[PDB]
C-alpha cells in the first residue's frame, strides 16, 4: 500500500463474502485461500519502526572483521564499507552499537593497582577514526534500548530528552533529573586541540563509571568537557553513528586505560575481576535496520467510545480483560510476544531446548527443583500456553511436557509404580461390590464404579517464596487439578469436530502437534485419577460414542490418526483394561 | 618444532596427516537412515568392531597426545610462524578433524566412554577456546549420553565451565543437550547435578529468555494535533481533564493499567512517534509521551515517585487535570484540584502535541475537553486554554483510536499506508517577498 | 507384520538376547495353531495331512522359518524360555518333514552364511542337563528327614527334559525325509 | 454394529490399523499385539493379578497404608543415583517399615511386594558404584544388611526366598569384610542368614557355591590386606580379618540344627 | 529495615496483634523490575502468623505497619530477606526485594 492508500484483503474464509469468484473463480476449481480453516489467519506487516540487528555476513554496505588481540595489541572491532566508491553505494548515515549493554548501579554511592582494579567498577572502551574519515561525521558514546531513530540528517539537539523536576510542597526543585536515550559526543567538536587526527587517527575515549553514573569522554589523552549523569539502573549500550566518507571507517578498540577497569568486566559476569581486556564472541556489532516484520494480533481490546452528553463528555470503557505472553531477550533489553518465534527459528528452538532442560532438571520427584521452577514458569503462563490455538507446535509440547514434569508425573509415577498390586481392604464397601452391576450380564462402563482397594494418598505444598520453612519442599507443587479437568475435556472435545473436518490449519500446525500434548495430558489426568464418574462417561464417549452408549460423531478410534497418537489410544485402551482387571481382583474378594 | 628447531629440517607430513584423517572419518561414517534393517545393523557391528579395536591398540591416546601437542600454539599465525605457511593453513582443520575421529571413535561405544572418564577432565579444560569448542562439547555430549560412569566425574568445577560457555559464546542448544544429558542418564537422575545446574544457571535470569503475561494496552486520543512553532498561530497553552467513572484494581493477576497525559508525534505526521503499536507499552513507556498514574511520573519507561496530598493510585470518582505549556516546555499534573508536586520540563517540541489516556481492561473513564464536549470540574489555571478551542472549524471533536488498527472482522479491516505530513496543523503565514 | 517386528528384534545388535514376553506368549500360539491336536481311514489321513501343511503354510510363507533361525543365533548359546519357545515354533513348522521349511531354511543359512547358528546350536548342546546322583540323594535325604520338598517332582534332577527333546526333534525334523543337503551341511 | 464389549472394541480395532497401514514403528506395533493378546487372554489377566492380590482386616488400613508409602519413597530410590540426602531417605524409610507392625503380622504380603529384590538391587547398585575405588555409603549397606537379615529371621518361607539370591550375593561378598564395627552387616551375613539352621536349605546348597567361597579363603591365606597395610599394618602373607568371616560361612554351611550335613 | 510506602489507603486503626494471622495477596519484584512470586497467580490468599519466625522479618515487620484494607509497597533490604546466601534457584545473593501487598483480613 502506497502513501494514503486503503485496502482490504479477503482470504475467503467464508465463500459468502467473496464477491467476485463464483462469476470468477468457483467453476475452474479454484479455491479460497482459507477454505479448510476454523481459525483466523495471522498477517505480518512490515516493521515502522527500525531495530538492531547483526550486521549480515552478506551485507552489501557493512563490513565487519573481529581482530584477535595480541599481548600488546587490544581486541579491536573493525567497521568497513565494501561497497564505497562504486556506483549505488550508501551515503547516509548508518547507525552502529555493541550487543551487550553496562549496568549501572541500583543505588548510587553517596603500577595500577591491583585493588584497586578490584574495587572499581568504572569500565572503558576507545573508538578510532581512521585517518581519512571525517571526524564531523562520526559520533562516539553510548546508547540505551529506548533508541529507534533513523533520521538521514542527525545532530546530537535533535536527540529526545526530558527534566523531571520534583519539588517539594512549597515548590522548589529539591531534584531534577534529565533523561535522554542517547548520550554521544562528535568527533568533530572532541578534535579541541587541532590536527590531533592528522598525525594519529582519534582514539576516542568513553569512561562510564557504573557507581556514580557518570559519562566522561576523554580524547588523545584529554578529558573533555562534555559529560553526562545518567539515572540508577540505567542499561547503556556501546554505539558509533557514522556517516562514511572512507572504505574504512572506524575500530572498536576494547582496551583499558590507567586505573580503568576493561569493558568485557562490565560486560560479563564471569570476568568481573579479570583486567585482560577479552572480546568473547557473545560481543558483536549490530546496526540499525529496517528489514523486519511484525505480528498483527488475531483479537485486540474491545473499547467502545460514545459521547454521552453535552456535560458529561466522551466515555471510553475497557471491561473485557486480553493477555498476552511475552519473550524477554536479557542481553538486548527487549521484549516481543512469543507468537513472533512462528518466524525466528533460532530463538524457537532454544526456547524448545530450555523447556526440554527445564523438564529435565526436576525430573524424577526433584520437588524442590520443581518448586524453584514454579517462580519461572508460574500457573497462568501455563495455562495460558495450554489453552492458546495461535502457539507454535514445538513450544506447545514443551509447554504441556513442563506442566506434567512440574505438578503432576510425580503422583502419576507413584500410581503407576503401585499399579499390578491389589490390596484391598476388608469393609463392608468391598463386600458390596459385585462383577455385573444388575441382572442383566452386561458389562458397566470402565473405570466408572466402586473401587476399595488401597491407593497412594495424593499429597501437594504450596509454593510459596516468602515462607522461611523448609517443610514444603517434599511434596509436589499445588495445581488448580478442577480447572485443568474442565480445561482438558473442553479442548478435546473442540478437537475431535476439529480434526475430523480434515482443516489445513491444525493447532500447533500439524496433526500429532495437535494431539499429542493434549492426549498426553489426559492419560496423566486419567492415571492420577482425578476423572469422576460424568467426566469420565463424556470422556469415554468421545473416545468412542457407539460402544460407550450409556444405557453421527466419530470417536477418537475412527479418525485415521497419526502413529505417536495411536501409541497414546493404545495407552488409554491398556489403562481401560487394567481398570476392568481391578474390579474383577475386588469381586473375587467381595465372593470369597 | 618445539625444541628449538630448525624448520626445514623437520619433516612435517601435512598433507598426509589431512588425507588420513579425512579417510579414517569415512572408515568410521555411521550407517545410513536409509538403508535397510539387515544392512543397517551389519553396518553398525562392523563399527562397533572398528572401534573396539582401535581402542584396544591404544588409538584414543594417540589422538589425544596430538590434540594437546597442537594446542601449545594459540593461533593459526602463530602455528605459521613456529612451522610454515601451509602448516598454519591446515592447522584448524587438523584439529577439527582430530575431534571430528575422536567423536567417531567414542560414538556409540560403551567402554570407550567409560575409559574416557579420566580425560573428561582434560578435555573441559579447552572448552573455552574458540579453536575447539564444537568439538570438545560434541565428544562431551557422546561421552555423557553413553557412559553412566562419566557423570560422576563432572563437579561443580565442570558444571560451570560449561555454564558460563552459554554466556561467553551466547545461546547454543548444544550446550543446552548437554547440560539436559548432565541430570538424566539411562532413567537415572543425578540430583546433585540437578541442583548444581537450577542453582548456577537459574537465578541469574540472565541467559536463558524469560516469560511473562502482560495485560494489553490501548490509547484513547481526541481528534486536535495542537503544536508550537516560530511564525504560527497556536496558542501555547492548554489543558483538559479526564475523570474515572469507575476501575478494577486487579481484573486479572496482574494490576489494572491506567496512565494519563500528554504526548507528541515524531514530526509533523499524525502517527504517535517512538511507540510500538500493540502490547503492554502506554503513556510515559517511551520518550515521546508522558504519564502520571496517579503516585508516579512516567517517562522513557521509567517511573519516579511525585509527592501529592493523600498519594493513592488513581481510583473511582478521581479527576485529573492536565496541563501544558508550550512557552516554556512544561507538562504539569493537579489531581482533585490539589497541585501534583512535580512536572516535566525542557522536552522536545519540534512535533504536535495531542491528550491521551492509556488504560488495560477494567475502566471507565471519561474525557472532559471543554465547552460543549465536556464540563470542566475545575477552573483552569489562568492563561491555559481548553483544548476544544483547538479544533479545525470543518473537522469534528472526537475520541478515536491513537494507533489505527483496531478490533473488527477480518475481511473489513482497512489496511492502511503511510500517512502524508499533516502540515496543516501549523498555519504558518509566508507571503512572497517583493 | 508380527512377524517381520520379531525378526526385526532378533537381528538387532545386542549383547544378550533379553527376555520378550510377547515373543513368548506370540510364539506359543503360532506353534499351536499349527498343530492343533481306532483306525482312520486313508481320506481322513490325507485330510489331515493336507490341513497341517496349509496350517503349516500360513505360517512359513510370512517367515516364520527364517525368525526361528535368527532367535535361536541370536540366543549365542544360552538356554532359556525364549529357545525354548522357538524350538516349539520350529517344531510344529516342521512336523511331517515339510519339504518347503526346510529348503527355506537351509537357503536362509546358505545366502547369510550365518555361524552364529551353529555355535549357538553347540552352546545349548554343551548347556544342556543330565541325571544328576547328587542331587537325587539330597533330594532323597529331604524327603526321608520328614519335610516335604517344594517341588513333589524331583525337577532339579534332570533340569530341563523338554527343552533337550525339543532341541534333538528340531534337529531330526530338519533332516528328515533323507534331507542329504542339509544333513551334509550340518 | 455395535461391539457393545471394549474387549471386542480393542480386538476389531488394533486388526482394523494393522490391515490398513504398515505400521513403521516397533513401538506401536509392540503396543497393539499386547493389547490384542490381552483381549484375546482374558484368564492370563487373573492368573498374573491373583498372586498379586492381598487381603487385610480394616483395622490394619492405616498402617498398612503407611508401610507402603514407605515402600514407594524406597522404590523410588531406584532411579535416582546414590547420595548423602538419599542415604538418610533410605534409612528412614527402613526404620519406619521395620517399627510398622505389618511388616511381622504379614509376611507375605511382605514377600508378595517384594522388597527383599528391591533392597538388594539398590545395595548392589551401590557396591558396584565404586567397586574397585571401594564401597562408598557403608552405613546403608549395612543398614540393608540388618535389614534383609531381619526379614531372614521373619518367617522361614522369607528364607527360602532369600535363599534364591544367595550365589550373587556371594560375589558381592569381598566388600565389608575386613572393615570393622561391620559385623553382622555385609553380605556374607546376609547370605549366612540364608542358609542358617535350615536342613532344607542346607541340603539344597550346591558344590561350586562354596567351591567360590574356598576359593576367595585360599586368596586371603596367600595375599594380605591391601586396605590394612594401606593404614599402616604390619604386613603378613595372609589375611586372618577376611578369612575368618569366610571360615564363619561355612561353618553356618556345614552345620546346622546340632547335627552334621554329611554332604 | 523496610520502607512503606502506601498505594492505597486503609482504616488506618486496625492494625496486626501478636498472636493473630494476616491474610494477603502479596506480588514479589526483583530491584530490576523481574517478578518471582505471586499469590495472586496462584488465586489463594497467604496466611501467615505475627511473631513466630514463619516468613521473612522484612515481610512481617513491612505487614504488621499496615492497617486492614491497606495496599502498600514493601522494599526490603539484602539483610532482612535471604541474606547473602540467598533462596538456592530463585533470588541471587544479596538481592533487594520489592513487594506489593494488600492486607485483606485480620483473623
Amino acid at each position: 500500500l502506497g502513501v494514503a492508500q486503503v485496502g482490504r484483503m479477503n482470504f475467503g474464509k467464508d465463500v459468502s463474502t467473496l464477491k467476485y469468484f463464483t462469476i470468477c473463480g468457483l467453476q475452474e476449481g479454484y479455491e479460497p485461500f482459507a477454505v479448510n480453516t476454523n481459525r483466523d489467519i495471522t498477517m505480518w506487516l512490515s516493521k515502522r519502526l527500525p531495530q538492531f540487528l547483526q550486521v549480515p555476513s552478506n551485507h552489501e554496505h557493512i563490513e565487519v572483521t573481529r581482530i584477535d588481540g595480541t599481548i600488546d595489541s587490544s581486541p579491536c572491532l573493525k567497521v568497513t564499507q565494501k561497497s564505497f566508491g562504486s556506483q549505488n553505494s550508501n551515503t547516509d548515515i548508518m547507525f552502529y552499537r555493541l550487543s551487550m549493554p553496562i549496568e549501572c548501579a541500583e543505588v548510587f554511592s553517596k603500577r595500577d593497582d591491583y585493588d584497586f582494579l578490584m574495587q572499581t567498577s568504572t569500565y572503558y572502551y576507545s573508538v578510532r577514526i581512521f585517518p581519512g574519515q571525517e571526524p564531523a561525521n562520526v559520533w562516539v558514546g553510548w546508547i540505551t534500548s529506548d533508541f529507534h531513530q533513523y533520521d538521514t540528517g542527525f545532530d546530537l539537539d535533535r536527540v529526545r530528552t526530558v527534566t523531571v523536576t520534583l519539588g517539594d510542597e512549597k515548590g522548589k526543585v529539591h531534584e531534577s533529573i534529565k533523561r535522554s536515550n542517547c548520550y554521544m559526543v562528535c568527533a568533530g567538536e572532541s578534535m579541541s586541540p587541532g590536527q590531533g587526527r592528522n598525525n594519529n587517527g582519534l582514539e576516542i575515549g568513553c569512561v562510564v563509571d557504573a557507581a556514580s553514573g557518570l559519562l566522561t569522554f576523554i580524547a588523545n589523552g584529554k578529558e573533555l568537557s562534555t559529560y553526562y549523569q545518567v539515572e540508577p539502573s540505567t542499561k547503556l549500550f556501546p554505539a558509533v553513528f557514522a556517516q562514511a566518507t572512507s572504505p574504512n571507517v572506524f575500530q572498536f578498540e576494547l582496551g583499558r586505560i590507567k586505573n580503568v577497569m576493561p569493558l568485557s568486566a562490565g560486560l560479563f559476569k564471569s570476568e568481573h575481576k579479570n583486567p585482560v581486556p577479552q572480546c568473547p564472541p557473545r560481543l558483536h556489532v549490530q546496526f540499525l535496520s529496517h528489514v523486519l516484520w511484525s505480528r498483527m494480533p488475531n483479537q485486540f481490546l474491545k473499547v467502545d467510545v460514545s459521547r454521552i452528553s453535552e456535560r458529561q463528555g466522551w466515555l471510553v470503557q475497557c471491561l473485557d480483560p486480553l493477555q498476552f505472553m511475552s519473550l524477554h531477550i536479557p542481553e538486548e533489553n527487549r521484549s516481543v510476544d512469543i507468537l513472533e518465534l512462528t518466524e525466528q527459528e533460532e530463538l524457537l528452538k532454544f526456547h524448545y531446548h530450555t523447556l526440554r532442560l527445564y523438564s529435565a532438571v526436576c525430573a524424577l520427584g526433584n520437588h524442590r527443583v520443581a518448586h524453584a521452577l514454579c517462580s519461572h514458569v508460574d500457573e497462568p503462563q501455563l495455562l495460558y500456553a495450554i489453552e492458546n490455538k495461535y502457539m507454535p507446535g514445538l513450544l506447545r509440547a514443551g509447554y504441556y511436557d513442563l506442566l506434567i514434569d512440574i505438578h503432576l508425573s510425580s503422583y502419576a509415577t507413584a500410581r503407576l509404580m503401585m499399579n499390578n498390586e491389589y490390596i484391598v481392604p476388608m469393609t463392608e464397601e468391598t463386600k458390596s461390590i459385585t462383577l455385573f452391576p444388575d441382572e442383566n450380564k452386561k458389562h458397566g462402563l470402565p473405570g466408572i464404579g466402586l473401587s476399595t482397594s488401597l491407593r497412594p494418598r495424593m499429597q501437594f505444598s504450596s509454593p510459596s517464596f516468602v515462607s522461611i520453612s523448609n517443610e514444603c519442599y517434599q511434596y509436589s507443587p499445588e495445581f488448580p487439578l478442577d480447572i485443568l479437568k474442565s480445561k482438558t475435556i473442553q479442548m478435546l472435545t473442540e478437537a475431535v469436530k476439529e480434526g475430523s473436518l480434515h482443516a489445513r490449519d491444525p493447532v500447533g500446525g500439524t496433526t500429532e502437534f495437535l494431539f499429542v500434548p493434549l492426549i498426553k495430558l489426559f492419560y496423566t489426568l486419567l492415571i492420577m485419577g482425578i476423572f469422576h464418574n460424568e467426566d469420565l462417561k463424556h470422556i469415554l464417549q468421545l473416545i468412542e460414542p457407539s460402544v460407550f452408549k450409556e444405557a453421527p460423531k466419530e470417536g477418537l478410534l475412527q479418525m485415521k490418526l497419526p502413529e505417536p497418537v495411536k501409541l497414546q489410544m493404545c495407552l488409554l485402551l491398556q489403562y481401560l483394561c487394567d481398570c476392568q482387571v481391578r474390579h474383577r481382583i475386588e469381586a473375587i474378594v467381595a465372593f470369597s | 618444532l618445539s625444541k628449538k628447531a630448525k624448520a626445514s629440517t623437520v619433516d612435517l607430513p601435512i598433507e598426509s596427516v589431512s588425507l588420513s584423517l579425512q579417510d579414517l572419518i569415512g572408515y568410521f561414517h555411521p550407517p545410513d537412515e536409509h538403508l535397510e534393517h539387515e544392512d543397517k545393523q551389519n553396518r553398525l557391528r562392523a563399527l562397533k568392531n572398528r572401534q573396539n579395536l582401535f581402542q584396544e591398540e591404544g588409538m584414543i591416546n594417540l589422538v589425544l597426545e596430538c590434540i594437546d601437542r597442537l594446542h601449545v600454539y594459540s593461533s593459526a599465525a602463530h602455528f605459521a610462524d613456529v612451522a610454515g605457511r601451509e602448516a598454519g593453513e591446515s592447522w584448524k582443520s587438523i584439529l577439527n578433524s582430530l575431534y571430528e575421529l575422536l567423536a567417531a571413535l567414542i560414538r556409540g561405544n560403551r567402554k570407550n566412554c567409560a575409559q574416557f572418564s579420566g580425560s573428561l577432565d582434560w578435555l573441559i579444560s579447552r572448552l573455552e577456546r574458540l579453536e575447539a569448542s564444537s568439538g570438545i562439547l560434541e565428544v562431551l555430549h557422546c561421552v555423557l549420553v553413553e557412559s553412566p560412569e562419566a557423570l560422576n566425574i563432572i563437579k561443580e568445577g565442570h558444571i560451570k565451565s560449561i555454564i558460563s560457555l552459554l554466556d561467553k559464546h551466547g545461546r547454543n542448544h548444544k550446550v543446552l543437550d548437554v547440560l539436559c544429558s548432565l541430570c538424566v542418564c539411562h532413567g537415572v537422575a543425578v540430583r546433585s547435578n540437578q541442583h548444581l545446574i537450577c542453582d548456577n544457571l537459574l537465578p541469574g535470569r540472565d541467559l536463558l529468555l524469560q516469560t511473562r503475561l502482560v495485560n494489553h494496552v490501548s490509547s484513547m486520543r481526541p481528534n486536535i494535533f495542537l503544536g508550537v512553532s516560530e511564525g504560527s498561530a497556536q496558542y501555547k497553552k492548554w489543558y483538559y481533564e479526564l475523570m474515572v467513572d469507575h476501575t478494577e484494581p486487579f481484573v486479572t493477576a496482574e494490576a489494572t493499567h491506567l496512565r494519563v497525559g500528554w504526548a507528541s508525534t515524531e514530526g509533523y505526521s499524525p502517527y504517535p512517534g517512538g511507540g510500538e503499536e500493540w502490547g503492554g507499552n502506554g503513556v510515559g513507556d517511551d520518550l515521546f509521551s508522558y504519564g502520571f498514574d496517579g503516585l508516579h511520573l512516567w517517562s522513557g519507561c521509567i517511573a519516579r515517585t511525585v509527592s501529592s496530598p493523600n498519594q493513592h493510585l488513581l481510583r473511582t470518582d478521581d479527576v485529573i487535570s492536565c496541563c501544558l505549556d508550550l512557552s516554556a516546555p512544561s507538562i504539569s499534573f493537579r489531581i482533585n484540584g490539589q497541585p501534583v508536586q512535580g512536572m516535566f520540563e525542557n522536552f522536545n517540541i519540534d512535533g504536535l502535541f495531542f491528550p491521551v489516556v492509556s488504560f488495560s481492561a477494567g475502566i471507565k473513564v471519561r474525557f472532559l475537553l471543554g465547552g460543549r464536549h465536556g464540563e470542566f470540574k475545575f477552573l483552569p489555571p489562568p492563561g491555559y486554554a481548553p483544548c476544544y478551542e483547538a479544533v479545525l472549524p470543518k473537522e469534528k471533536l472526537k475520541v478515536e483510536h491513537s494507533r489505527e488498527y483496531k478490533q473488527e472482522r477480518t475481511y473489513t479491516r482497512d489496511l492502511l499506508g503511510p500517512t502524508v505530513s499533516l502540515t496543516q496543523a501549523a498555519f504558518t503565514p509566508i507571503p512572497v517577498d517583493t | 507384520q508380527l512377524i517381520l517386528l520379531f525378526s526385526r528384534t532378533a537381528l538387532t545388535e545386542k549383547c544378550k538376547l533379553e527376555e520378550d514376553f510377547l515373543y513368548m506368549a506370540y510364539a506359543d500360539i503360532m506353534a499351536k495353531s499349527c498343530h492343533d491336536e481306532e483306525v482312520k481311514s486313508f481320506e481322513e489321513k490325507e485330510m489331515e495331512k493336507q490341513k497341517l501343511l496349509y496350517q503349516q503354510a500360513r505360517l512359513h510363507d510370512r517367515g516364520a522359518a527364517e525368525m526361528v533361525l535368527q532367535t535361536i543365533s541370536a540366543s549365542k548359546g544360552e538356554t532359556g524360555p525364549m529357545v525354548a519357545a522357538t524350538l516349539k515354533l520350529g517344531i510344529a513348522i516342521l512336523n511331517g518333514g515339510n519339504s518347503t521349511v526346510q529348503q527355506k531354511m537351509l537357503d536362509y543359512l546358505k545366502e547369510k552364511k550365518d555361524v552364529g547358528f551353529f555355535q549357538s546350536l553347540a552352546g545349548l548342546m554343551q548347556s544342556c542337563s543330565v541325571l544328576d546322583l547328587n542331587a537325587f540323594e539330597r533330594q532323597n535325604k529331604a524327603e526321608g528327614l520328614g519335610m516335604v520338598t517344594e517341588e513333589g517332582s524331583g525337577e532339579k534332577v534332570l533340569q530341563d527334559d523338554e527343552f533337550t527333546c525339543d532341541l534333538f526333534r528340531f534337529l531330526q525334523l530338519l533332516c528328515e525325509g533323507h534331507n542329504s543337503d542339509f544333513q551334509n551341511y550340518l | 454394529k455395535k461391539s457393545s464389549t471394549l474387549q471386542q472394541l480393542i480386538s476389531e480395532t488394533m486388526v482394523r490399523w494393522a490391515q490398513e497401514s504398515v505400521i513403521e514403528d516397533p513401538e506401536l506395533v509392540r503396543a497393539m499385539f499386547v493389547l490384542l493378546h490381552r483381549q484375546y487372554d482374558g484368564i492370563g489377566g487373573l492368573v498374573r493379578a491373583l498372586p498379586k492380590t492381598y487381603t487385610i482386616n480394616g483395622v490394619s488400613v492405616e498402617d498398612t497404608i503407611n508401610l507402603l508409602a514407605s515402600l514407594g519413597q524406597i522404590r523410588s530410590l531406584l532411579s535416582v543415583r546414590m547420595g548423602k540426602e538419599e542415604e538418610k531417605l533410605m534409612i528412614r524409610g527402613l526404620g519406619d517399615i521395620m517399627n510398622n507392625k505389618v511388616f511381622y503380622q504379614h509376611p507375605n504380603l511382605m514377600r508378595a511386594l517384594g522388597m527383599h529384590e528391591t533392597v538388594m538391587e539398590v545395595m548392589v547398585n551401590v557396591l558396584g558404584g565404586g567397586e574397585s575405588k571401594e564401597i562408598t555409603f557403608p552405613k546403608m549397606v549395612a543398614n540393608c544388611c540388618r535389614f534383609l537379615c531381619y526379614f531372614c529371621r521373619i518367617s522361614r518361607q522369607n528364607q527360602k526366598a532369600m535363599f534364591d539370591h544367595l550365589s550373587y550375593l556371594l560375589e558381592n561378598s569381598s566388600v565389608g569384610l575386613a572393615s570393622p564395627a561391620m559385623r553382622g552387616s555385609t553380605p556374607l551375613d546376609v547370605a549366612a542368614a540364608s542358609v542358617m539352621d535350615n536342613n532344607e536349605l542346607a541340603l539344597a546348597l550346591r558344590e561350586p557355591d562354596l567351591e567360590k567361597v574356598v576359593r576367595y579363603l585360599a586368596g586371603c591365606g596367600l595375599q594380605s590386606c591391601q586396605m590394612l597395610v594401606s593404614k599402616g599394618y604390619p604386613d603378613i602373607g595372609w589375611n586372618p580379618v577376611e578369612g575368618e568371616r569366610y571360615l564363619d560361612f561355612l561353618r553356618f554351611a556345614v552345620f546346622c540344627n546340632g547335627e552334621s550335613v554329611e554332604e | 529495615g523496610v520502607e512503606i510506602e502506601t498505594i492505597s489507603p486503609g482504616d488506618g486503626r486496625t492494625f496486626p496483634k501478636k498472636g493473630q494471622t494476616c491474610v494477603v495477596h502479596y506480588t514479589g519484584m526483583l530491584q530490576n523490575g523481574k517478578k518471582f512470586d505471586s499469590s495472586r497467580d496462584r488465586n489463594k490468599p497467604f496466611k501467615f502468623r505475627i511473631g513466630k519466625q514463619e516468613v521473612i522479618k522484612g515481610f512481617e515487620e513491612g505487614a504488621a505497619q499496615m492497617s486492614l484494607g491497606q495496599r502498600a509497597k514493601l522494599t526490603c533490604t539484602p539483610d532482612v530477606a535471604y541474606g547473602a546466601t540467598g533462596h538456592p534457584g530463585v533470588i541471587p545473593p544479596n538481592a533487594t526485594l520489592i513487594f506489593d501487598v494488600e492486607l485483606l483480613n485480620l483473623e
